[PDB]
RNA sequence: UCGUCUACUUAUUACGUUGGGUUCGUUGUAAAGCAGAUUUGUUU
RNA sequence: AAAUAUUAUGAACAAUUUAAAAAUUAAUCUGUUUAACUAAAAUGUUAUAUAUAAUAAUCU
C-alpha cells in the first residue's frame, strides 16, 4: 500500500519502518492519499470548498 | 509557450559525461572539461622547457633537460643529428620503455595534447605510444607512467 | 639540478668572472 | 550458497600470471599474503550480516579480526 | 556480369563449396598436362595416380598427394581428413574426372 | 566588444542579495572554505550496525518496537558524536531517520 | 546474445549500480592493507585479463567504499586502505540491461574457416605494406570486403586468417570499401593498434587519403569542395538514399575536396577526391550528382551515362560490365619512417584504369603531392 | 521505384483516394510501376496530359 | 568503422508461356561513440 | 583599545577531513617592486657509457 521499496545503502539494505505519526491510520479506502499545498490561507480554504 | 531563463554556468557542473571524465580514473583521451593553468598565463598550454647554456660542442642538446628527473639524465640510444636532417626534426630517441618511446624535437616546442593528462603541452620531449604519432605524451606524464609501472597499459 | 617539474625555468646570465684554477 | 566467503589460499600462478605487468613491478610482489580476503556476495541488513558471521565463524570487520585473535590462553608445556 | 566474374574467380581459386565444372580450369589443365606431356611432368616433378585403395596404401606407406580430386558422389577419405595430411581436397564433376583421367575410380 | 552582458554584484557567492530563508547555501568545498561552520571539523565516518555502538537494553527494545534494525547513513554518523557529548549539527535530507 | 542491453545515460547507469545487489565486497584486511588495486584484483580474479580489469576500474564498474557514505572511484595505481570494501560486479550483474565492456563476457570462436593454397597465395600477393602494427593490402575490384547476403561468396573478412604471418590472432579490418572500389585497405595486427587507428577513420578536418577516379565529362570547375547531406531509408531490397543541400536531423553530411588533375576536352576527366567523412557511396554520388560527371562504369548512379560511346575505340559500351574507374590510391599512416616522414602507402592503378590512362596518354604512376608524408 | 514500392503502398492505404498525373504520350513509362504491380483498393483518378498530342 | 541485398516461392508444362503469396552479415565499443561548422594574409 | 572616514577586483568540479589533499591528471594563491659610500662575506647545476651486465667458445 505504501509502495515501500528496499532502501539501498552501501552493502546495507533495509525496509522502511512504519510512519511515526501520533494518529495511526485505521481506515483504508480505495484511493491514493495526497496533500494539496497552496499559497496563503484563503486559497487553501477555497480549494477545500471547491 | 512559457519561457524561462537559466544560465549555462549553473549546468557546467554536469559537463563530464563519464566516470573517467568526472573523477579522472584514467587517461583523458582528448575529453577533458576542467583545466588548471598557472595564474597569469594567457596562452593556455603547459610548458616543459630546457635550459641552454653552451654550444653543441660542449653542451649536448639533450643535456638541456638535465634538471628534470627520469630518462633525460641518460644519453639516448639513437642520435639523428648527424647526416640527413629529419623531416620532423627529431634529434634523439631514447630506449623504448614498454609501449612508450621518448623523442626530442628540434626548434621551438610543438604544442600537442597528451592523451594521459589531457592538457595541451608545448615541449620538445614527445613520448609516442606504440610508434603511433597520433597518441603523444608530455615528458611529465611519461616519467609518472614509468614510475608507477603503467608503461605497457597506458 | 634545481629545476624540478612544476617550477618554471629561466635563462641565467652566464658567469664570466675569472675563476681560480683547481688544485690537486 | 553462503553469502560470506572466507579467506582462501591463493591459487598457483602460471608463468604469465606470476610475471608482472612491467619489469619495474618485479619488487611489488615482494611482500604478499598467501591467502585471499574475505568477501560478502550481496547487500544485506545488519541482523542478516551478524547471523551470517555467526554461522560461518568469520568476521567481516577487519578491525574486529585484528583485535580478536584466535590464540590459546594456556601456557605451552 | 560482376556476379559471373566473381563466380569464375571463386572457381579459379578453390573456395569452400566450389565444385569444378569447367574443363578449362587451371588445375584441371595441370592434371591433363601431367598425364599427357612428359616434359611438363619431368619439369614439375609430379605425377597423377588413380584408385581410392591405391591412394590409401600409399598413405599407409607414407606418401600423400598435394591435390586430391574426388568425383561428386563419393566420400572423403579418412586419411585425407586426418590432421597429419596436408592434402587439399577438391570436388570435381563426372566429365571433369573423365577429362583428368579416362578411367576414373572416383579419386 | 569583449563582453556585452552584465555581471552580477554577488561577490561572496551566488544569490548574495537574497535572505537565507529563501535560498540554499552552497556545499562545495570552494564555498565552504570560508564558512564559519562547514570549514571546521566535519564527521564523515560511519558505524555499520546498532550492535557496534553502545546502547542500553531498553533502547534495544525501543528499536525492536519501532521495527528498526539497520541505521541510516545519518544515524551511522551522528549517533556516535552526540554520545560523545558534543554540539552536533545533524544535517540530512527529508526522510532519512533524522529524528531518531 | 546481448539483445537485452539498452541505451543508458550516466544517471541511469549509476541508478542501476545502486539498485543491483549483484556485487561482491572484498574486505581489505591487514594482509592486503596497502596493496595496489590492480594487484589485488589480479590476485583475486585469475580468470580476468589485465585489460578487462583496467577497463572495469577506469570506467567505474569496480569501486571502493571507505565507510564515508559514498563510493570512491580510483586508479589502478592507488593503494588500498585498511578496513575498507572493494565492490566488484558479479556475473549476474551483467545479465540485466547494462552492457559490460568487451573483456568481461567470454566470446566463442566456434567454426574456423579453411583457406586453400591458392587463396593464401593471392592473399600474400595482395600485400602492399607490412609493419609491427599495420598491414596495408591492395583489395581488387569485385571482391567484397565482408560476407554479403549470399554466404557462398568469398570476402576479405574470410581471407583475413591468411595475414597472420607470425601473430596468434588474425588482423582486424580498420575500414571497409565497396564491392567495386579497389585500392588500399588497412588491417590492424594488434587490438591496441586497432583501437588507436579507429580514430583515423572517423570524420576529420584534414584529409589523409586519395581517390583517383575517371569520370564521364569534365566539370565546370577544376577544383573545389563538395558537401551533401545523405538520409538512408530502408527499401524493399535496397536502401533509398536522399541527398539534400540542407541538413536534417536524420541526415549525415558528406564532404570531400575534389581536384581535376587532367581531362579530355569535355568527354572525360581524371579527378582526385580527398574525403573528410565516411558515407556510403560517397565518391560515386558526389561525382554523379554534385560534379554532374558519373564515374566510368558506375552503373548504379547514371547507368546509361556511365558507358559513353566516346571511348568505344577502347571500351565497348555494350557489355556494361567494365570495372568501376574509382581507386583508393594513397593513404597516410600515423607511423613514421626512418627519414622522419609519415608512411604513405600507395596502390598501383588497376588494369582498366591503367589501360584508359595509356590510351589517353597520361602517366599512370605519379605521386599525389596533396597528401604529404 | 521498386525499393519505395512498400512506402507507396503504405501511403496509398493511408490516403482515401489516389490521383495519378501521367503524360498521354508515355502513359505507362510515366506511370508508377508499383501501382501497376500492387492491387490497391483505394480508387484512383488518372490524368493524362497532352492527349491532343497523343494518339486518339 | 564508405558491406551486401530489382529476386524467391505454390503450380503449369515446353526445349518460354499462364494463375496466387513475399534480407543477411564482419569488426570495434558499453565510451576513449553518436547533429552542424572547423574558417582568419590593413593585397584597403 | 576608542572616535572618525571609505570598501564590488568578484573562481566552477573532484579528493580529504569529528587527524594530515599527499589522489602529482593533484597546488595549498594576492604579485612585484624594496639598497647611503668604502670594504668584508660561507651558495652548490660537470659526466661516469659493464654485473640479474658486457665479451666469447663447445655441444645436445
Ligand atoms: N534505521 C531506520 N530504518 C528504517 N526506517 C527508519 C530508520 N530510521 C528512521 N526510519 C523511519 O523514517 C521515518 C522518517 O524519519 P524522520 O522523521 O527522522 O525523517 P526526517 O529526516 O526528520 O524528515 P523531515 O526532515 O521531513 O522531518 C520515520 O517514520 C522512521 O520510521
Ligand atoms: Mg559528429
Ligand atoms: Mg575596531
Ligand atoms: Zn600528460
Amino acid at each position: 500500500l505504501e509502495g515501500v521499496r528496499p532502501v539501498h545503502w552501501e552493502h546495507l539494505t533495509t525496509v522502511a519502518a512504519p510512519f511515526t505519526c501520533h494518529v495511526p491510520r485505521t481506515v483504508f479506502a480505495d484511493g491514493k492519499r495526497c496533500i494539496i499545498f497552496t499559497r496563503g490561507i484563503d486559497c487553501a480554504t477555497a480549494v477545500y470548498h471547491r | 509557450n512559457i519561457k524561462g531563463g537559466v544560465g549555462s554556468f549553473l549546468m557546467r557542473r554536469a559537463a563530464p559525461k563519464s566516470i573517467r571524465q568526472k573523477y579522472q580514473t584514467g587517461p583523458q583521451f582528448y575529453k577533458r572539461k576542467f583545466f588548471q593553468f598557472q595564474k597569469g598565463h594567457h596562452r593556455l598550454h603547459r610548458r616543459i622547457s630546457g635550459v641552454q647554456t653552451g654550444s653543441p660542442t660542449h653542451q649536448r642538446e639533450y643535456e638541456r633537460f638535465h634538471h628534470l628527473p627520469g630518462d633525460v639524465r641518460t644519453r639516448p640510444q639513437f642520435d639523428f643529428t648527424f647526416g640527413e636532417t629529419r623531416a620532423d626534426r627529431v634529434m634523439f630517441a631514447w630506449r623504448k620503455r614498454g609501449d612508450l618511446q621518448l623523442y626530442q624535437m628540434s626548434g621551438r616546442g610543438e604544442t600537442f595534447v597528451c592523451y594521459r593528462c589531457g592538457y595541451p603541452v608545448r615541449s620538445q620531449l614527445v613520448a609516442v605510444k606504440a610508434d603511433n604519432w597520433d597518441y603523444r605524451m608530455c615528458y611529465r606524464c611519461y616519467t609518472n607512467t614509468v614510475h608507477r609501472g603503467m608503461e605497457n597499459d597506458t | 639540478g634545481f629545476g624540478g617539474f612544476g617550477m618554471s625555468v629561466y635563462t641565467p646570465k652566464k658567469d664570466r668572472r675569472f675563476r681560480v684554477q683547481p688544485l690537486p | 550458497p553462503p553469502i560470506i566467503k572466507p579467506p582462501l589460499p591463493v591459487k598457483v600462478g602460471t608463468l604469465a600470471s606470476t610475471r608482472p605487468r612491467s619489469p619495474m613491478l618485479a619488487d611489488e610482489a615482494e611482500g604478499r599474503p598467501t591467502r585471499l580476503a574475505p568477501s560478502v556476495f550481496g547487500r544485506h541488513d545488519a541482523p542478516a550480516l551478524q547471523r551470517a558471521q555467526q554461522e560461518c565463524n568469520q568476521l567481516i570487520s577487519a578491525s574486529a579480526l585484528a583485535r580478536i585473535p584466535n590464540t590459546s590462553p594456556r601456557a605451552p608445556e | 556480369a560482376q556476379r559471373a566474374l566473381l563466380m569464375q574467380l571463386q572457381q579459379n581459386v578453390i573456395w569452400e563449396g566450389t565444385v569444378i565444372s569447367d574443363e578449362r580450369h587451371h588445375l584441371i589443365q595441370h592434371f591433363v598436362k601431367l598425364r599427357q606431356n612428359p616434359k611438363y611432368r619431368s619439369s614439375k616433378q609430379m605425377m597423377v595416380v588413380g584408385g581410392r585403395h591405391l591412394l590409401h596404401e600409399l598413405h599407409k606407406r607414407g606418401y600423400t598427394p598435394r591435390h586430391l580430386l574426388v568425383r561428386e558422389g563419393q566420400q572423403k577419405p579418412k586419411w585425407a581428413t586426418n590432421t597429419g595430411v596436408k592434402t587439399e581436397i577438391i570436388r570435381v564433376d563426372r566429365h571433369v574426372a573423365d577429362v583428368c583421367s579416362p578411367g576414373n575410380d572416383g579419386f | 566588444k569583449a563582453y556585452g552582458g552584465t555581471f552580477s554584484r554577488s561577490v561572496g557567492e551566488r544569490s548574495n542579495h537574497l535572505v537565507s530563508d529563501v535560498v540554499l547555501q552552497s556545499l562545495s568545498p570552494s564555498s565552504t572554505h570560508n564558512s564559519p561552520l562547514l570549514s571546521k571539523n566535519i564527521k564523515t565516518k560511519t558505524v555499520t550496525s546498532f550492535e557496534d555502538m553502545p546502547l542500553y537494553p531498553e533502547l534495544r527494545s525501543a528499536l525492536r518496537q519501532l521495527r528498526i534494525t539497520t541505521p541510516s547513513p545519518i544515524q551511522q554518523s551522528a549517533v556516535e558524536v552526540i554520545m560523545q557529548r558534543k554540539d552536533t549539527v545533524v544535517a540530512a535530507p527529508h526522510g532519512e531517520g533524522k529524528t531518531l | 546474445s546481448h539483445a537485452r542491453y539498452r541505451p543508458l545515460s550516466l544517471r541511469a547507469r549509476q541508478t542501476l549500480s545502486e539498485k543491483s545487489d549483484d556485487l561482491q565486497y572484498h574486505v581489505v584486511t591487514q594482509e592486503w592493507f596497502g596493496e595496489r588495486v590492480d594487484s589485488f584484483l589480479t590476485c583475486h580474479y585469475p580468470q580476468w585479463d589485465y585489460e578487462t580489469i583496467k577497463r572495469l576500474v577506469q570506467q567505474g564498474h569496480i569501486y571502493r567504499y571507505r565507510k564515508n557514505g559514498k563510493k570512491k572511484f580510483t586508479r589502478l595505481t592507488d593503494r588500498l586502505e585498511f578496513d575498507e570494501l572493494l565492490v566488484v560486479p558479479t556475473r549476474a550483474f551483467w545479465e540485466k540491461q547494462l552492457a559490460p565492456p568487451s573483456g568481461v563476457l567470454e566470446e566463442t570462436d566456434g567454426p574456423k574457416f579453411k583457406l586453400s593454397a591458392t587463396a593464401r597465395e593471392m592473399a600474400h600477393n595482395m600485400v602492399l605494406f607490412k609493419n609491427e602494427h599495420v598491414i596495408v593490402i591492395n583489395k581488387p575490384h569485385g571482391l567484397p570486403m565482408m560476407p554479403t547476403d549470399d554466404p557462398q561468396e568469398m570476402s576479405i573478412a574470410a581471407m583475413l586468417p591468411a595475414w597472420k604471418f607470425t601473430n596468434v590472432a588474425k588482423p582486424v579490418v580498420c575500414h571497409n570499401l565497396d564491392r567495386e572500389t579497389s585500392g588500399c585497405v588497412v588491417l590492424a595486427r594488434t587490438r591496441n593498434a586497432h583501437r588507436m587507428l579507429g580514430r583515423m577513420f572517423v570524420k576529420r578536418v584534414v584529409p589523409n587519403s586519395v581517390y583517383w577516379s575517371f569520370c564521364v565529362g569534365k566539370p565546370t570547375v577544376n577544383y573545389g569542395r563538395v558537401r551533401m547531406h545523405f538520409d538512408i531509408t530502408r527499401g524493399n531490397k535496397g536502401d533509398i538514399i536522399v541527398a539534400r543541400p540542407s541538413p536534417t536531423k536524420t541526415s549525415k553530411v558528406a564532404i570531400a575536396e575534389f581536384v581535376v588533375n587532367a581531362s579530355a576536352l569535355e568527354f572525360g576527366s581524371f579527378i582526385s577526391f580527398y574525403p573528410l567523412t565516411t558515407r556510403r557511396h560517397q565518391e560515386r554520388i558526389m561525382a554523379a550528382h554534385a560534379l554532374r560527371c558519373p564515374v566510368l562504369g558506375d552503373a548504379k548512379y547514371g547507368g546509361d551515362a556511365a558507358f559513353p560511346s566516346s571511348l568505344s575505340l577502347f571500351w565497348d559500351p555494350e557489355n556494361k560490365g567494365l570495372p568501376l574507374h574509382l581507386h583508393h590510391r594513397k593513404i597516410q599512416l600515423p607511423y613514421k619512417n626512418t627519414a622522419g616522414e609519415f608512411i604513405c602507402v600507395t596502390a598501383p592503378l588497376p588494369t582498366q584504369m591503367e589501360k584508359t590512362f595509356k590510351k589517353l596518354g597520361w602517366p599512370c604512376e605519379v605521386d599525389d603531392p596533396l597528401i604529404p608524408g | 521505384m521498386q525499393l519505395a514500392s512498400r512506402t507507396l503502398a503504405e501511403k496509398v492505404k493511408d490516403a482515401d483516394f489516389v490521383l495519378e498525373i501521367r503524360d498521354a504520350r508515355l502513359p505507362f513509362t510515366t506511370g508508377n510501376p508499383n501501382l501497376q504491380k500492387i492491387i490497391i483498393d483505394r480508387p484512383r483518378l488518372i490524368v493524362f496530359n497532352k492527349a491532343e498530342m497523343s494518339n486518339e
